[PDB]
């Protein structure tokens, strides 16, 4: 596909985002999601095969399903409320409906079902995008009209959305899938302390993005998609291995590393409303989620497996094309903690 | 305490810039002279603590504690440049790394003022633990070891964040002197039930707790030589003194929820003490005395005295020194047969003289020969459960009894009787082992010369 | 939520006038020198990952991440002040219009008060 | 401006380049033929560049600097191994049929990469759409088991599918007892173990399957012995050739481009031969990868990147 | 609320399940979006006729527009899964189970 | 030993003062602080949680065609 | 001689230049809590005629 | 092939004492072998064992045990020249505590 | 040596060294002119000096 097409196509998916970012009205907001999601069909399209194009069909059937739901809220607010501005939302029925959709656009449980295959069907990169860049209007919008929230249907979406990414990951050998669940275990997180706070929304969900994009580069620059094809990298880049552990390490939210600075703060705001059961819940919860990060990383860095005869002829090239901003991601994704209050720069 | 705490953090360069064939040298000089000057910390006053800055302090109990971490990191060296002589020297940097790191944490975890970031830094410990465990281990049950060990310290250590960001926003701080000066009782309520149970089970599991301690042999068992020291000697106290810092918020409940604890304590110290008798493996016996050593301390804490209170730190000190000698003696068979079977290598009193010396002392005082500081701790937290319960003393009794029976057992089966026919690998001890040996030694002799040095605040 | 709604805020500036009003932090500020050092972490990765000698590769470049951090750490750190200057006055201002929400309880001695004993035995 | 989508966007077209004599070329026999002197007197009658068959130290003469490194460090097989004990049970027979596949696939990567900045022809002494013959005689004289030739379709249909296929294939054809009478006149000891039901299995794999294979997409011109020593001849059969049946000419500049993409960056051509799957022959532990690694990295010029090793004289490294 | 209006929320709850609800082709799910599109054409219509917003009425009118868009996004890539199977069923399309 | 290394009591008791005094000051504002949240969100009052009304500088004050609007 | 010593060894001052660092920035750290210096119930005593501060 | 790998073999274990008598079990290489049993000995015996235990034994008293003492004396020589009780068993002067008024 | 002429000059890339540098100095400069003008204001308006 032409460069200059796929360029296009991701200012067209990026134009999108910022047009719902920066409406005021909901026809608006609405016109950003389907440029988007229209610029996006060919994107995940890019490297034609079966797989792809299972992953775009499903991908296509999923955001049109919530654009319908997205526009029938708008519409039912309409009716009940002469008013086109993005607000409190004053009816509650069209509010389920508008809170139904976006957990459906972003992957919360028990709507999650497509991510896994989608990102699974696609390259890394499209998975990449998917996974960080698709994830922003959603939110925004979600940020906007959190005072309307109803904090029951979106506390138990966020609860689901934590333990079905936990028990979902713990099976999976493919790559891309289990970052499909660790995506859809960290929007749980996300959006539990929604009603509270958008402030630590928003730091939560920049750590994450973060954090994804470091194991995306990573994955890219030793091309593995499966558990064995990593289990060879320490045979040809140790260091990218040693790297890759420690951002496992990171995603996992063990302190001093910078994933634990979300969920901690997180903790501490709805500790500060009373909701005690929950945040514990949480916690034992992405217990999960580092066990099979640590699983990872006892199969890539801390153990070493056979290896091939060929992989000799790999050691006498080195990388023609080299990602930049790996090495700032990873700095970012680890050694960030110790700048926790700038935080305050957020709100 | 920057002095202290910037000299590690220069270790880390001077070991990442060090040429290839003295990376030993440096990092056991600079390691000893940092030991030295974190010896000045032992002048403590007689009121308040050591107040350096608005986040650091240190009173007599954390004192005592950094001196044992400070000293043990040259021990740690000596003790791995020998099973690490064909390492590269990229990965001999990430080890002694790794070992910096440990200590560098928990000089910050044992002197930081505010319960958050001890919290911080306790956690952090992990980190470091699990990744020496896990890629410099020998067999293959080292990844369920670090399993079990990462997930049974988190399994416990999360409720503790919970609880302690709850403190926070109910009283407005959780710095150690605010929290002591303006503390208040706790009512008898489900809620204040479970606010104990997550402020102290942390803790507990740290310890062990017997009933939470199937991590501790599993790691202690798997774990390099380094990392088996590093866990019985400091890793061990960080419940300890979490214990004894966090319980001053948790009264009057304490009073009525130490009783299941206690009983847990109580009769594992017996049951632990009896597996001894019937281990096969040698570090496994090591391991099994360090928690039911660990369960007195727990009845120590629990109990709640000041007699109790010295006894329980200064048994942390004893047994942090014991049980990194008797792993360091245990590993130097070990490098001889590669077996850890303890009825392998038998006789060996006749082969090593003065290593058989070495053993004879490790077991002497292990099983609290006075005037040890062993005894000293034991025999404080005996008189303060005597005077809790008179019917105590028939279960510590049992212990002292079954102490000194395993003890002499390995003794015996280790060092006397004929020495294997078919084993003839067994070499003369090196100067570094006996070295080793004398410098875990000693200073285990200096202290019962002054002991007042070792036994905490209430002294 | 809390703040995204002030009067008299302009919406992208990132820096209010007002802010100016406070003291800028110092150059040898220990967050600023975290920052530099963050820096130095991602010149010393950039140089191992593209197979480089580490410490001594390119001078110019990690130069560059050092500066670039400090550079952008600065102005994180005088928003980040700002921002708290403002949750200070915010709430001062707020205990002060609101006075029968926040009275001041009358002073006792703990002579006076009666605290529960619980012996320890 | 290194080769990439800002150099397309901009200018650079390869079918601006293209001048009707590229026609990538490929000679092909059994052993002991005289391909190679027919594919050196081709390629200088007709301009284009010649590649000496690939070896097993092929990829060392095209990185650092281009002396071939030891046996246990690149390749880990040996021919002559092969030809004394064809059935030994250190796997070195597959070892070096994937090895000597893997270098064909680099080799082919690096002329299709040539014609395509260049526009020059090539031409090349054998192909990774040729490798499989010797595959089949392993296979059928015992030398090799099923499951290495499963392990070896997996990689060729994995690999071989992204490139088009040589527009001119050349066969020198020389029979069995002819060529048997070339090695024993050669004078090289291990070559003389070669057993005529060797020969045999190749030619038969040559004459059955990659003859007709190479019919349906590329232009096969067969010769004989006494044929391919007038090499005038040959060119001149060249010249006079219909390219119309291949692939080639429905080639736009975007198929190009993602041609020319694939072609540099060897570690992604080189990706899928080393696919985890775990064949006793190929498959190496891990102590001694890491040994034979270190080894590797002690080299003089292999340590870090081709501008920065300073015990080979590469100066001025703190400012690159 | 008038009754129309509730016919026509019904009509768009009946086109929402019909979609939910796969049979096998894929036209079908295609035609039960587009009966959605209708529908919510048809509402926000009559909502904006009823109360006199003038600037709302080009609004069904965008809508539409990118109705089609839908429509064509759809259509495109069924031809794409026809032409992986020669026929449209959505049982085909289980790769990504594994 | 003392003269070299250490220094009096004083200072370190003052030392303490002032810490102490610092802690109990941040503890009281992070519970004004809480209070004060509290009751700005409670109420709406305040400078926080000020969520977005219609601007009324939108509206058009014309003659509408119709005399009643 | 001096040299090549120099940077052979250069790695042996990192330790202590780092302990003296600690020195100057507790110094520096506890300079900076002093709002109650000679005010204490408990060390409130007039200054010498010579010196200004109790203690630094 | 029989195998599973090409795996090198299990190498034995190297004897210090063979290439070097006296060894120490420090390093291979003799000199840095003998100079760092040096060092260890030096400043683990040497300085950081005697001069810290000398240090340790000499620290001033800033627990306050003799002056505490020295207070104790003075009090108890105080008390017992008026005929004092030598202790009461009132903490806090109870002058200055308002006990509530009735319990009843 | 190296058989291929290694991208990357063994002499330095002296266009992107001196913008390097450049925006480097530059960026501290304008650091250093930012932070006293900063000073300057806030003592100007506080009534400090
Ligand atoms: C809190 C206090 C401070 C601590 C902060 C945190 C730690 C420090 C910052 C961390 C980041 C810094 C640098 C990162 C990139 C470096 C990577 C690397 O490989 O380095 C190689 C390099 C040596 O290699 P080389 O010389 O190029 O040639 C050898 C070949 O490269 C040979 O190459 P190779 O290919 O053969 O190497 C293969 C090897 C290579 O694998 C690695 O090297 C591991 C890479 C580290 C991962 C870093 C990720 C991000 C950092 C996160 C840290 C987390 C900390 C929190 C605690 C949790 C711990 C995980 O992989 C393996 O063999 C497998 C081993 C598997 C072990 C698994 C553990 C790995 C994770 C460990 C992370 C812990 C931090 C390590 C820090 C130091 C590491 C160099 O190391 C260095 O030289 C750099 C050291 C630091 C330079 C400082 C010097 C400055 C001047 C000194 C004087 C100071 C001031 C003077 C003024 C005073 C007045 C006089
Ligand atoms: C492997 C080892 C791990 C460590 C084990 C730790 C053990 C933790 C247990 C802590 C003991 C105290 C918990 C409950 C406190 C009271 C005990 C109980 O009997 O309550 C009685 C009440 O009667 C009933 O028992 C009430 C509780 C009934 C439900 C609890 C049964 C749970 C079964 C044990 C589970 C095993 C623990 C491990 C879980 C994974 C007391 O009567 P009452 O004076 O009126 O209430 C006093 C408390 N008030 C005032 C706050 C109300
Ligand atoms: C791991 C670290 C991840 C950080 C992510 C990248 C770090 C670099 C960030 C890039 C900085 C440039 C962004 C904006 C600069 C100019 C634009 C300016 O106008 O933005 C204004 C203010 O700038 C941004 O809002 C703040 C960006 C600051 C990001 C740094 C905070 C990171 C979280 C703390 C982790 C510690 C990291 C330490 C440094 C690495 C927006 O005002 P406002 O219209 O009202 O906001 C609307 C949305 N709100 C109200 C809901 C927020
Ligand atoms: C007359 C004496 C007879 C008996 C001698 C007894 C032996 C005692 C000596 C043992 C000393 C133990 C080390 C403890 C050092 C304390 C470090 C720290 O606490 O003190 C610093 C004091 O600085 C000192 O100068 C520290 C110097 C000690 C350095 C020890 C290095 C010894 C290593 C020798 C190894 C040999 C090297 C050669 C290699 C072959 C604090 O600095 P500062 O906060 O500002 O000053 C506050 C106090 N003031 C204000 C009153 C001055
Ligand atoms: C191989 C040959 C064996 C046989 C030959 C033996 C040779 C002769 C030995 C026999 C003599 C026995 C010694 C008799 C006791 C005399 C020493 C005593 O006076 O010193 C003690 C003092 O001992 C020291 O306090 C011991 C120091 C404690 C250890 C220092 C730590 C070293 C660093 C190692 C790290 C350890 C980490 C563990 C946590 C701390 C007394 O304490 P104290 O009455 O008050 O001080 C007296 C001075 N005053 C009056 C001014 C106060
Ligand atoms: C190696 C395994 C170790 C396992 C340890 C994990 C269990 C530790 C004990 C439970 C910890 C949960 C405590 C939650 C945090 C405490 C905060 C708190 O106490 O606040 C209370 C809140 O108290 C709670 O809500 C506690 C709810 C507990 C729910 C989590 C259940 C976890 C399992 C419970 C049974 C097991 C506990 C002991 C098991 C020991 C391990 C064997 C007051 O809040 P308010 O709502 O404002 O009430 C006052 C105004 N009305
Ligand atoms: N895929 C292969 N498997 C086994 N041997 C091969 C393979 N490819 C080439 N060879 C060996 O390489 C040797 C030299 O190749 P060849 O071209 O036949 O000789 P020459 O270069 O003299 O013409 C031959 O003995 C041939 O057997």
């Amino acid at each position: 596909m032409n460069p200059i097409i796929y360029t296009t196509l991701i200012m067209t998916v990026m134009s999108g985002t910022m047009l719902v970012m920066i409406s005021s009205h909901w026809l608006l907001i609405w016109i950003g999601f389907e440029m988007n999601l229209l610029a996006m069909i060919p994107v995940l399209m890019k490297n034609f095969n079966p797989r792809a194009t299972e992953a775009a069909t499903k991908y296509f059937l999923t955001q049109a399903t919530a654009s319908m739901m997205l526009m029938m809220a708008i519409i039912i607010n309409l009716l009940y409320s002469g008013q086109w501005t993005i607000t409190k939302m004053f009816n509650p029925v069209a509010m389920t409906m508008m809170t139904m959709a976006l957990a459906m656009k972003l992957g919360l449980s028990p709507f999650h079902f497509w991510v896994p295959e989608v990102t699974q069907g696609i390259s890394l990169q499209a998975g990449l995008l998917l996974l960080t860049w698709q994830k922003l209007a959603p939110l925004s919008v979600l940020c906007q009209i959190s005072q309307s929230i109803n904090p029951n249907l979106m506390l138990t979406m966020a609860m689901l959305s934590i333990l079905i990414g936990g028990w979902g990951g713990l099976n999976q050998t493919q790559l891309r899938k289990i970052m499909a669940y660790s995506s859809i275990a960290h929007m749980g997180w996300m959006t539990a302390v929604l009603p509270y706070n958008t402030t630590m929304t928003i730091l939560n969900l920049l750590i994450y993005i973060t954090m994804t994009l470091a194991m995306f580069m990573l994955l890219i620059h030793s091309s593995a998609t499966t558990t064995l094809s990593l289990s060879h990298t320490w045979n040809k880049m140790p260091v990218i291995t040693s790297l890759m552990m420690v951002t496992l390490l990171s995603m996992g939210g063990l302190p001093p590393l910078s994933g634990f600075m979300p969920k901690w703060m997180i903790i501490q705001e709805m500790t500060k409303n009373e909701s005690i059961i929950m945040p514990t819940l949480m916690a034992m919860t992405a217990l999960l989620n580092l066990y099979f990060y640590m699983r990872l990383a006892y199969s890539s860095s801390l153990t070493m497996f056979p290896s091939t005869n060929n992989m000799k002829m790999k050691w006498q090239f080195e990388h023609t094309k080299q990602m930049k901003l790996l090495p700032t991601m990873i700095v970012l994704s680890t050694l960030v903690l110790p700048m926790t209050p700038a935080l305050s720069s957020l709100n | 305490m920057l002095k202290i705490i910037i000299p590690t953090t220069m270790l880390l360069p001077m070991t990442w810039m060090s040429k290839h064939n003295m990376i030993w040298i440096n990092a056991t000089v600079h390691s000893l002279l940092i030991s030295l000057i974190s010896l000045s910390l032992l002048n403590q006053l007689g009121e308040n603590s050591l107040n350096f800055s608005l986040t650091f302090f240190s009173d007599s109990l954390s004192a005592p504690l950094l001196v044992l971490t400070t000293w043990l990191l040259p021990l740690m060296l000596m003790a791995s440049q020998s099973h690490l002589s064909k390492e590269t020297t990229t990965r001999k940097k990430l080890y002694i790394t790794m070992l910096i790191l440990l200590q560098l944490f928990l000089i910050m975890t044992f002197t930081a003022t505010e319960l958050i970031l001890f919290y911080i830094l306790f956690e952090a410990t992990l980190v470091p633990t699990l990744i020496i465990i896990t890629r410099w281990g020998n067999q293959t049950e080292r990844l369920n070891a670090g399993l079990y060990f990462l997930f049974y310290t988190l399994a416990g250590s999360l409720p503790l964040l919970v609880a302690l960001v709850y403190i926070q926003n109910t009283t407005g701080s959780l710095n150690f002197l605010i929290i002591h000066y303006w503390s208040h009782p706790l009512s008898n309520s489900w809620s204040n039930i479970f606010m104990w149970l997550a402020c102290i089970m942390a803790f507990m599991v740290k310890m062990p707790l017997y009933g939470l301690h199937l991590w501790l042999p599993k790691a202690h068992v798997e774990a390099p030589i380094a990392g088996s020291m590093v866990l019985a000697a400091v890793l061990l106290k960080l419940g300890g003194y979490g214990m004894m810092r966090i319980t001053t918020i948790l009264n009057p409940l304490t009073n009525y929820m130490a009783y299941p604890f206690l009983m847990l304590s109580m009769w594992g110290m017996i049951m632990t003490s009896s597996i001894c008798l019937r281990q096969t493996d040698l570090k496994s016996l090591i391991a099994y005395s360090s928690v039911s050593h660990m369960a007195l301390v727990i009845v120590a804490i629990m109990i709640q005295t000041p007699w109790s209170f010295m006894g329980a730190t200064a048994l942390m000190i004893a047994h942090g020194l014991t049980s990194s000698m008797l792993f360091c003696l245990a590993n130097t068979n070990y490098e001889r047969v590669h077996s850890r079977t303890m009825i392998l290598a038998r006789g060996l009193q006749t082969l090593l003289p003065l290593m058989a010396t070495w053993w004879l002392v490790a077991s002497l005082t292990n099983l609290a020969l006075p005037p040890s500081i062993n005894l000293i701790g034991e025999l404080f937290i005996i008189t303060a459960s005597f005077s809790w319960s008179n019917i105590t003393i028939i279960l510590m009794g049992m212990n002292m009894m079954i102490t000194a029976l395993y003890s002499l057992y390995m003794l015996i089966t280790t060092q006397r009787g004929k020495y294997t026919h078919h084993i003839n690998n067994i070499k003369p001890s090196f100067t570094r082992e006996n070295a080793l040996m004398a410098l875990h030694i000693l200073p285990l002799l200096l202290l019962t010369l002054n002991p007042k040095m070792i036994l905490g605040p209430l002294y | 939520t809390m703040m995204s709604g002030r009067p008299g805020r302009v919406p992208l500036q990132f820096l209010p006038n007002e802010a100016r009003s406070l003291p800028p932090p110092k150059l040898t500020d220990p967050r600023l020198v975290y920052m530099g050092f963050l820096g130095y972490c991602s010149g010393l990765i950039d140089n191992a990952i593209r197979r480089r000698p580490v410490v001594s590769a390119g001078l110019h470049r990690q130069l560059l991440y050092v500066t670039s951090f400090v550079f952008f750490g600065y102005y994180l750190l005088k928003r980040q002040d700002y921002m708290y200057a403002l949750r200070d006055h915010d709430m001062f201002a707020y205990v002060k219009s609101h006075p029968e929400d926040f009275p001041e309880k009358d002073k006792k001695t703990y002579g006076e008060i009666l605290e529960e004993f619980h012996p320890v035995r | 401006l290194q080769y990439g989508p800002l150099a397309f966007v901009l200018g650079e077209r390869t079918t601006r380049k293209l001048t009707e004599t590229s026609k990538v070329i490929t000679v092909d026999g059994n052993i002991c033929s005289g391909k190679g002197r027919l594919a050196r007197e081709i390629a200088e009658k007709l301009g284009l560049r010649h590649f000496p068959e690939a070896g097993i130290h092929y990829a060392d003469s095209t990185t650092g600097d281009g002396k071939p490194l030891d046996v246990q460090l690149s390749g880990n097989c040996s021919l002559e191994k092969f030809y004394d004990d064809p059935k030994s049970n250190d796997g070195n027979s597959y070892r070096l049929q994937s090895w000597l596949y893997a270098s064909r696939l680099l080799q082919y990567a690096d002329a299709l990469e040539h014609l395509l900045s260049t526009g020059q022809g090539v031409v090349l002494e054998r192909s990774i759409y040729s490798d499989f013959v010797f595959l089949e005689a392993m296979y059928r004289q015992g030398f090799i088991r099923k499951q290495c030739v499963e392990h070896y379709n997996e990689v060729k249909k994995v690999t071989a599918c992204e490139y088009l296929p040589p527009h001119v294939v050349v066969y020198v054809d020389v029979p069995v007892p002819e060529i048997q009478s070339r090695i024993q006149k050669k004078g090289n000891p291990h070559e003389m173990k070669i057993t005529a039901a060797y020969l045999q299995d190749i030619e038969n794999a040559y004459k059955k399957t990659f003859l007709p294979e190479m019919s349906e997409k590329c232009e096969v011109l067969q010769y004989s012995a006494r044929e391919a020593e007038d090499a005038e001849k040959v060119v001149e059969d060249i010249e006079y050739l219909k390219c119309d049946k291949g692939p080639w000419p429905d080639q736009d500049d975007r198929t190009f481009h993602r041609l020319r993409m694939l072609v540099q960056n060897k570690l992604e051509v080189l990706n899928y031969t080393t696919i985890p799957v775990y064949l006793p022959e190929i498959t190496i532990g891990a102590h001694q990868s890491d040994r034979v690694f270190q080894k590797f990295t002690e080299l003089p010029g292999r340590k870090y990147s081709p501008g920065y090793n300073e015990d080979v004289g590469d100066k001025w490294i703190w400012l690159k | 609320m008038p009754l129309v209006y509730m016919n026509i929320i019904m009509a768009f709850a009946i086109a929402l399940a019909g979609l939910l609800m796969y049979r096998s082709h894929l036209m079908s799910s295609l035609l039960c979006l587009e009966g959605m599109m209708l529908s919510l054409f048809i509402m926000s219509t009559l909502i904006i006729l009823n109360t006199h917003f003038t600037l709302a009425n080009m609004m069904p009118i965008i809508l539409l527009v990118f109705a089609a868009c839908e429509a064509a996004l759809g259509l495109s890539l069924l031809v794409m899964v026809s032409n992986t199977y020669g026929t449209d069923y959505v049982q085909n399309l289980n790769l990504l189970q594994c | 030993i003392a003269r070299t290394f250490y220094d009096g009591p004083e200072k370190n008791y003052e030392k303490t003062m002032a810490i102490l005094q610092i802690e109990a000051e941040k503890a009281e504002l992070r519970l004004k602080e809480l209070e004060v949240r509290r009751l700005m969100r409670a109420r709406g009052d305040g400078p926080w949680y000020q969520y977005p009304t219609i601007d009324k500088a939108l509206i058009d004050h014309s003659p509408k065609t119709t005399p009643d609007n | 001689n001096v040299l090549q010593i120099v940077r052979d060894h250069w790695v042996h001052i990192l330790v202590p230049v780092g302990f003296v660092f600690g020195c100057y920035l507790d110094r520096r750290s506890d300079e900076k809590l002093t709002a109650f210096r000679n005010k204490s119930l408990l060390f409130k005593r007039e200054l010498r005629p010579n010196e200004e501060v109790t203690w630094k | 092939p029989t195998i599973r790998l090409q795996e090198d073999p299990d190498p034995e274990d190297e004897n210090l004492y063979e290439k070097n008598p006296d060894s120490h079990g420090y390093d291979k290489d003799p000199i840095v072998d003998l100079w760092n049993m040096r060092v260890v000995f030096f400043f683990g015996f040497s300085i950081v064992l005697v001069l810290g235990s000398t240090f340790v034994a000499y620290l001033p008293d800033y627990r306050m045990q003799e002056w505490a003492r020295r207070e104790a004396e003075r009090l108890v020589k105080y008390r017992e020249a008026n005929g004092l009780p030598l202790m009461e068993s009132n903490c806090f002067d109870p002058n200055k505590i308002q006990l509530p008024e009735d319990e009843d | 040596k190296f058989y291929i002429r290694e991208p990357p000059h063994g002499s330095p890339d002296w266009l992107k060294v001196g913008l390097t540098l450049g925006t480097s100095v530059f960026l501290w400069i304008y650091l250093i002119k930012q932070h006293k003008e900063d000073v300057l204001e806030y003592k100007r308006r506080n009534g400090l000096e």
